[PDB]
């Protein structure tokens, strides 16, 4: 079974999921129509708390024509030892061996798969192969662990950068202003560890995800339909050479995948 | 005086306030305008998270000052509601969502009036006003919907 469902027509899906006359259902329909203008299909993403990572990462890897420089950098493979040695408190995490080997294994898996998809004869082969990648819960969750680690590292970099007074994206300031998220340690303990288990990602943390995988995340928020927030971008002012992935969030409680070019 | 409250998307909201207004008052006003629940609301000024008890003048917030609104809403989770006829409805929800909200969403999707809905989980009838996490309803948990007349 795939964690990313086979595509079905977007308005057929809409009609299936929203019936009954309520302003909510209407808003959902209007939003879905607006999306249906630029995208033909929709793929339901699994609703385990990994959903944000699943959608963003699937979208990013399925269209990946080349290995990003940051993923190619071998220094990255030395990151877990370097980081964990410096900050002990990182030793609190979740699912003989240890955290360093786990994170390194995961990062290696990420780079290996991404690179594999990147070098393939045809785009079609890449799409099918990426579909084959999200079937098995194991490799997939390994990837998500890797992504979470990247989020943590980037967060630490932002905190350190702020403390010495360097210029930082404002979302970092807002992120650490949370009583539960005051420091990277508190971020890990009260937020990241619950990601995939007891809770998803807050909007402020979507910025962190974007910075982590260095992809621009475009989200259609249907509840935001007639407002200026209908299309919301993480981050607000993205680097120009970053790829753009697109997500759909009905009521901000979950993410699915809109599709245009399919098999 | 008027103040600005900005979301993470840069959207700017204008509020009519007095410096004697408490933070929870501001949260209630934001609820009245944008429809955002206060419990999901987190107000931040100058890198500090404002407290419900305190007022604006306490934080030295002047006219035309800008506050930032960082929501506590997570997202990434769905559950299943199984009807007696066999069909399963897939709901996109948050752990802090009330049973009231779940029933309301079920009305929004299937047209079934909330007053006729009875949600059962683990042998227990769920009650309006409590939350999914209160009943220890995890991701991909399954609820049973029975109807009345």
């Amino acid at each position: 079974r795939l964690s990313v469902a086979p595509e079905m027509d977007i308005m057929d899906y809409c009609k299936k999921e929203w019936r009954g006359n309520t302003q909510k259902a209407t808003c959902m329909k209007m939003g879905y129509e607006e999306v249906s203008q630029k995208f033909t299909s929709i793929r339901r993403v699994r609703g385990d708390n990994y959903a944000a990572l699943r959608a963003t990462l699937f979208q990013a890897m399925s269209q990946a024509v080349g290995l990003p420089p940051w993923l190619q950098d071998p220094e990255l493979m030395l990151l877990p030892e370097k980081l964990i040695s410096k900050y002990n408190w990182i030793k609190q995490w979740k699912l003989n061996e240890d955290l360093v080997d786990k994170i390194k294994e995961s990062l290696t898996l990420l780079r290996k798969k991404w690179a594999g998809l990147a070098e393939m004869r045809t785009a079609e082969a890449r799409q099918i192969a990426c579909d084959e990648l999200f079937t098995n819960e194991a490799e997939e969750y390994s990837l998500y662990e890797a992504v979470k680690f990247l989020m943590l590292n980037r967060a630490i970099e932002l905190y350190n950068d702020k403390e010495k007074g360097k210029e930082v994206p404002f979302f970092s300031v807002l992120l650490f202003a949370r009583d539960t998220s005051n420091d990277p340690g508190q971020l890990l303990r009260n937020h990241l560890n619950q990601v995939g288990h007891t809770g998803g990602l807050e909007q402020v943390e979507m910025f962190l995800l974007a910075y982590a995988v260095r992809h621009t995340i475009q989200v259609y928020r249907l509840s935001k339909y007639n407002t200026e927030e209908f299309i919301t971008v993480y981050p607000t002012d993205p680097p120009k050479d970053w790829p753009v992935v697109t997500l759909i969030a009905e009521d901000d409680r979950h993410y699915n995948i809109p599709v245009r070019v399919c098999e | 005086m008027q103040i600005f409250v900005k979301t993470l998307t840069g959207k700017t909201i204008t509020l009519e306030v007095e410096p004697s207004d408490t933070i929870e008052n501001v949260k209630a006003k934001i609820q009245d305008k944008e429809g955002i629940p206060p419990d999901q609301q987190r107000l931040i000024f100058a890198g500090k998270q404002l407290e419900d008890g305190r007022t604006l003048s306490d934080y030295n917030i002047q006219k035309e000052s800008t506050l930032h609104l960082v929501l506590r809403l997570r997202g990434g989770m769905q559950i299943f509601v199984k009807t007696l006829t066999g069909k399963t409805i897939t709901l996109e929800v948050e752990p802090s969502d009330t049973i009231e909200n779940v029933k309301a969403k079920i009305q929004d999707k299937e047209g079934i009036p909330p007053d006729q809905q009875r949600l059962i989980f683990a042998g227990k009838q769920l009650e309006d006003g409590r939350t999914l996490s209160d009943y220890n309803i995890q991701k991909e948990s399954t609820l049973h919907l029975v109807l009345r007349l």
